């Protein structure tokens, strides 16, 4: 997978997109801890526009 | 020498 | 004989009477 | 449809026995058969007879000529130099088939006189009057004459009809097949102080003109076979059943109170077997005879059962009540379905054995609970998955070799090994449980009621077998009756589990797909092992997830490997809600050990044991601990205990300790958790924190609150903490120190359990608890550190073993003055002395066990001492002890002891075929070949045991250690 280090209060931000996006089967494939998540490789550049909204 | 299976607690009817 | 003496095994003529029967009743 | 292999049909038989001489061990009598020839030109008539000296034979009061030859006396010639076992097995099968009444053959060939040929061509009746004499029978019938003086009733001399299957040829001439049904008239002229018990109902009892003897007249109007006819003559104490009044119980003298207490349950067994089936008991009486030196522990004949007296217990004896209770129950099940409905061939025996075992399991379910039923079914299935993977497989319903992977022929019951016979009955009742699983239990009981109702309409006709063959069941008739009552046929299930002879092996492993929320199972079969076969049917799997327990059916075709089943939510981890179980209840689970991404708590492949299988599932250790704690199935708790021995983590110790503390768990699961906790504790030494395992738990459960090291006085009235209390030090003694020695904290605890034992206050005996204490003392013995093979003397004894030796000396000597119920402490102390001799503590001397293996001792002491002598002659390679054991096989009075010596010498052999031993002479090969050929010619169970011993020692080919 793709290791992504983030904030514990921000981990659930990417989880809401998993239950909303209907592109693939599941966005988040594995959750290590509150500061480490995994992902199919393709939405870091898209999140840079979403972060402005966030 | 007896039942010894607590059946009324596992299968109540 | 001094340490651990065993009473020797004697055969009975009818062994079920001394085996199966209760003695305190 | 039944067509006879015999050219005549037997209608009636009179068996008259006079002059039963107990001093000379001799009977005289006659036999009068009433045959109707079915084919003209009958000429020779072939009857079965062993050991009887035939004096004269008269056919229709005309003197006839007979010739007798028994090919099974010496199977191979004495001057043949063959020594391989396949030759003997083929020759023994041919010899048994040459005396088989299931073919047209027989041992006594009587020639019809010439003037009766015009009486035999137009098919009219022939009355054959043979008179015979048994001079001193070897195994023909049971004889027990004690050596106390007095009259034969004053010393306790009794007779039993010993033997199995078709062994009535051993005491009168007959047609000894299960398919020749006739009516019977039985007269026995015995002493005036004795009673003669037999089949039928006693019509009268007349005195002789000197009033010193009396004749018992029995009549059997229900047409039975000759193989179901029995006899017990002795000075029996008669007891009429106070609940059912056609049932009489006979015991040996001075054992009437034990008989009163023991046979007081039997009316409930009668009521059960007459309400699950809807037929009443078919015979007009029932007689239970309790005898000494019995052949088997329980034998069932027509309207009669012969048990051994060792089943008789008093009111204060526990741990023997369920065993005697289930012996009575299986004798009654065989009364219904082995003696009333009989066998049509030697094939279709699986039908009768399966129906008997299945209705006895239904009795066990109602009486002792479903928990005990599931535990029994699992232990029978494990027995099979062990025997069939060990050697070949058991083939129910062969077709006539059909099974060539074993060293005997399965064409006849008297060539089968005894372990094969036991596993045959076991597999038959498990396959009947499988037929109940496919076709529901009420339809199954309707099948059995239809068979019994056809037999009981058949049993009242007088036509000589026009209709008496409806009392004989076959496989095709059984399957046709199943198809009549249900509309489904079971021919795939019959083709897989009956006609094919194998069990299946399942290797399962799972993986949870988090993305698609599925559970990917991976089930592969090992079908290339010698005992296995390939399963292609459906397979149930039960998955416990957080949302509950869900069942799934998987189709396991040959090319199948990955099975994707769907998984449910994990919203019972979001809120704390209770997780619902397999039954309707729900519990609080500690979900800290569970994975965060998977909802599934445990998986069980084939939970209902619906195939004959051995499962090897690879769960995670927390899933095994959840399955041990929160499952509502005892077989899953047992398999999780069995699988937790590979995970010695402290969470598994906490799981087994929580199982041990928990009443409302089935007691046989806690008794297994004791031994599992002992093994786990031995594996995590140098990590264990506090006291030894189960000690604090023993002091919490069974000791005083004010004194921790003093045990409470014995009150055994709970029967589940009694079993747990007597099994916990036995497992606690398997604790080992880092130094591999049992700790002196557990040995001291066991010795304080022995010292502070007070049994003056409970209403039950203490013999089994004290015997288990001796077993716990024997478990603590580690091998001694002998230096330079130092002779084991009294001064260089271990300081630990001196206390153990003092205790077993005290226990054995006190047993010599105040004996136990069945000398359980003698058996435990002999076993413990053999344990101390197996390590280097006591000198390796077999003289004590050789003195306890004499004839006058109780039979449990005898078999424990002979087990110790067999273990000694395996370890010390003793030639003279092996010759002692072989001599005791040849001439011992009790034939059960001879069979047990051959059995123990097969299980623990002195050498195998791979070993080079000093005991592999040509002399030993010649002795064992002479024991197979001659010598064991009178029992049919000693000869199969000698064949098993020759197979274990020398194999199927030519003995290698030979010129």
């Amino acid at each position: 997978g793709v290791l992504i280090e983030c904030d514990p209060a921000m981990k659930q931000f990417l989880l809401y997109l998993d239950e909303s996006n209907a592109l693939g089967k599941k966005f988040i494939i594995q959750d290590i801890d509150d500061t480490h998540v995994f992902v199919i490789a393709e939405l870091v550049n898209v999140l840079q526009e979403r972060v402005g909204e966030l | 020498p007896w039942n010894l299976s607590n059946d009324e607690y596992y299968y109540p009817k | 004989v001094s340490t651990f003496p065993l009473i020797a095994a004697r055969p009975f003529t009818i062994p079920y009477l001394t085996a199966l029967l209760p003695s305190e009743l | 449809g039944f067509e006879s292999p015999r050219p005549y049909k037997l209608t009636h038989q009179v068996v008259c026995i006079n002059n039963i001489n107990f001093q000379r061990k001799s009977v005289v009598g006659f036999v009068e058969l009433t045959i109707f020839p079915t084919v003209a030109n009958l000429n020779r008539i072939k009857l079965n007879s062993k050991q009887c000296r035939i004096y004269r034979v008269r056919i229709n009061d005309l003197e006839a000529a007979f010739i007798y030859n028994d090919p099974t006396l010496e199977v191979c010639h004495s001057e043949s130099k063959q020594r391989n076992l396949n030759y003997f097995s083929n020759a023994y099968a041919a010899a048994v088939s040459a005396v088989d009444p299931d073919a047209g053959n027989g041992e006594l060939c009587i020639k019809v006189p010439s003037e009766l040929w015009k009486h035999v061509d137009e098919l009219k009746v022939l009355k054959i009057h043979i008179n015979f004499s048994l001079d001193q029978p070897k195994g023909g019938l049971h004889f027990v004459v004690p050596s106390v003086e007095g009259s034969m009733a004053e010393r306790g001399a009794h007779v039993f009809s010993c033997g199995y299957q078709n062994s009535t040829r051993f005491w009168f001439p007959c047609v000894d097949s299960y398919s020749e049904l006739c009516t019977w008239k039985l007269e026995f002229t015995v002493d005036a102080a004795m009673v003669a018990v037999s089949n039928g109902d006693l019509v009268e009892t007349v005195y002789t003109h000197d009033m010193r003897k009396k004749t018992f007249h029995y009549m059997l109007t229900i047409p039975t076979a000759a193989s179901n006819i029995s006899l017990a003559i002795g000075p029996f104490e008669i007891l009429v059943d106070p609940y059912m009044h056609e049932v009489t119980h006979f015991c040996l003298p001075q054992l009437l109170p034990l008989l009163k207490h023991t046979t007081s349950y039997l009316h409930e067994v009668f009521e059960f077997y007459e309400e699950i089936l809807t037929c009443r008991y078919p015979y007009s009486c029932f007689k239970t005879v309790f005898i000494d030196e019995a052949y088997v522990e329980v034998a069932a004949y027509a309207s009669m059962s012969i048990f051994s007296t060792n089943l008789l217990h008093s009111a204060m004896i526990i741990d023997e009540t369920p065993l005697t209770r289930r012996c009575l129950a299986q004798s009654l099940a065989q009364q219904f379905f082995g003696c009333f409905i009989s066998r049509m061939s030697w094939s279709d025996e699986w039908v009768l054995k399966g129906i008997s075992g299945y209705i006895y399991g239904l009795w066990m379910k109602k009486t002792f609970g479903v928990n005990e039923y599931r535990h029994w079914i699992k232990e029978e299935l494990d027995k099979i998955v062990a025997y069939e993977l060990k050697t070949g497989g058991v083939l129910l319903h062969p077709i006539f070799n059909p099974a060539s992977h074993l060293h005997f022929s399965i064409k006849h019951p008297h060539t089968l090994s005894w372990e094969y016979y036991s596993m045959f009955q076991c597999k038959a009742h498990l396959v009947m449980r499988l037929i109940e699983n496919r076709i529901s239990m009420e339809f199954m009981l309707q099948v059995f009621n239809k068979l019994l109702s056809l037999a009981s309409t058949a049993s009242s006709q007088k036509f000589q077998s026009h209709m008496w063959s409806q009392m004989l069941v076959s496989t095709s008739g059984f399957l046709k009756s199943i198809s009549n009552v249900s509309g489904k046929d079971i021919q795939p299930l019959i083709k897989q589990w009956v006609d094919q002879s194998g069990v299946v092996k399942f290797y399962g492993s799972f993986a949870f797909n988090r993305k698609r929320n599925v559970l990917e199972l991976e089930i592969k079969q090992d079908y290339t092992s010698p005992g296995t076969q390939k399963y292609v049917g459906p397979l149930k799997v039960t998955v416990q997830e957080l949302d509950g327990s869900f069942n799934h059916t998987l189709q396991i075709e040959e090319n199948s490997l990955k099975h994707d089943i769907p998984c449910h939510s994990k919203s019972r981890r979001n809120k704390k809600k209770k997780i619902p179980l397999m039954n309707g209840e729900e519990v609080d689970m500690d979900l800290s050990a569970m994975d965060a991404d998977s909802p599934l708590l445990w998986i069980r492949i084939d939970p209902d044991m619906s195939v004959l299988r051995k499962v090897e599932f690879e769960q995670a250790d927390f899933m095994w601990q959840y399955q041990l704690r929160y499952e509502r199935d005892v077989v899953a708790q047992q398999e999780s205990i069995l699988a937790l021995e590979k995970f010695p983590t402290p969470a598994s110790r906490l799981a087994l300790t929580d199982i041990l503390e928990q009443e409302q768990c089935f007691y046989r699961v806690r008794m297994s958790a004791c031994f599992c906790l002992a093994k786990i504790a031995n594996s995590m030494v140098s990590t264990w924190t506090g006291p030894p395992a189960m000690k604090s738990l023993f002091t919490r459960m069974f000791c005083c609150k004010s004194c921790p090291n003093i045990v409470k006085t014995n009150n055994f009235m709970s029967f589940q903490s009694y079993f747990l209390q007597k099994t916990m030090p036995v497992a606690m003694a398997l604790l080992r120190d880092v130094h591999n020695l049992c700790p002196k904290e557990v040995l001291t605890f066991i010795l304080d359990l022995i010292k502070y034992n007070d049994n003056r206050k409970n209403k039950f005996s203490d013999n089994y608890y004290r015997a288990e204490m001796i077993d716990a003392l024997a478990n603590s013995v580690t091998p001694a550190v002998s230096v330079n093979n130092e002779v084991r003397t009294l001064d260089n004894l271990n300081p630990d073993v001196r206390l153990i030796l003092e205790e077993i000396t005290r226990f054995l000597n006190m047993e010599k003055l105040l004996p136990s119920y069945r000398h359980t402490i003698t058996v435990s102390c002999l076993r413990a002395i053999r344990v101390l001799q197996k390590n280097g503590h006591v000198p390796s001397d077999p003289a004590l066990f050789k003195s306890y293996a004499e004839y006058g001792h109780f039979v449990d002491i005898r078999i424990a001492a002979l087990e110790a002598v067999v273990d000694y002659t395996k370890v010390d390679r003793s030639y003279e002890e092996l010759q002692w054991l072989l001599n005791m096989i040849q001439n011992d009075p009790v034939p059960y002891v001879r069979h047990k010596i051959l059995n123990m010498l097969t299980k623990n052999p002195p050498f195998t075929k791979n070993m080079e031993s000093p005991l592999c002479n040509e002399a030993l090969v010649d002795q064992l070949w002479k024991l197979m050929n001659s010598g064991t010619s009178h029992d049919w169970r000693l000869r199969c045991g000698a064949v098993d011993l020759y197979f274990t020692l020398f194999g199927l080919s030519r003995p290698s250690c030979l010129p």
